[PDB]
């Protein structure tokens, strides 16, 4: 698989700005506060959230697109892992999925 | 493990 250049880098930004306007976007913007899920950082084995993917991005972390798509499908993986299927975050996590599925396929 | 309300 080749690298991330400069032009794909302009991508991911502009894909992370569309996941953080969403309606739906709020539960992933920050890191999950450890006073709204008190034994999360026990049960969830690598946290992610947008901040952290966003502050990966302006450091050029990520070599390939595959890195990327890690760590977004962890943001919703925890979540639906730790919360039940009935809570307003799992379905948060199911909607914003499958926008980001949407916005990945333009990257071909 | 249930989350705290928004």
């Amino acid at each position: 698989l080749t690298p991330l250049t400069e032009k794909d880098y302009e991508g991911l930004k502009r894909v992370l700005r569309s996941l953080q306007a969403h309606k739906m976007a709020w539960p992933f913007l920050e890191p999950v506060d450890p006073n709204d899920a008190p034994d999360y950082y026990g049960v969830i084995k690598e946290p992610m959230d947008l901040a952290t993917m966003e502050e990966r991005v302006q450091r050029r972390y990520y070599e390939k697109l595959t890195e990327f798509v890690a760590d977004m499908t962890k943001i919703f993986d925890n979540c639906r892992y730790y919360n039940p299927s009935d809570s307003p975050f799992y379905q948060c996590a199911e909607v914003l999925e499958s926008f980001f599925v949407q916005k990945l396929k333009g990257f071909k | 493990g249930a989350k705290r309300h928004r």
